[PDB]
């Protein structure tokens, strides 16, 4: 137990998590675009003139 | 009437007349008028429509 000074390190591992990229990388799902304001069917002339 | 629904293909004012066509009016928003002070009918082809007014509070009683 003299813990005499030991020589210097060769290199340096290093652990940690990896990410995962299964998912991503997909193609992308964007919000799809409201509809355009479409006229609705079964207009009619409902006004006559008078007379 | 929310911002940004119409773009310029499908334009706002196509989309109304249609609609006042589809009606049986004019596609553009006028109206035959008539003058009321005249009996003749006037030479111009007026504008008119239906808008939502507000009533500010700002009175001339409390100025």
């Amino acid at each position: 137990g003299g813990l005499t000074c030991a020589s210097a390190p060769q290199g340096t591992l290093r652990i940690l998590e990896g990410p995962q990229q299964s998912l991503s990388g997909s193609p992308l799902q964007p919000i799809p675009a409201s509809p355009p304001p479409q006229i609705p069917p079964g207009l009619r002339p409902r006004f006559c003139a008078f007379g | 009437a929310t911002p940004f629904i119409f773009s310029e293909e499908n334009s706002a004012l196509e989309y109304f007349g249609e609609m006042l066509k589809a009606a049986g009016y004019n596609f553009y928003g006028t109206e035959r008028l008539y003058s009321g002070i005249s009996g003749l009918e006037l030479e111009a082809d007026i504008f008119i429509g239906v808008v939502y007014y507000q009533r500010l509070r700002h009175m001339v009683s409390d100025k």
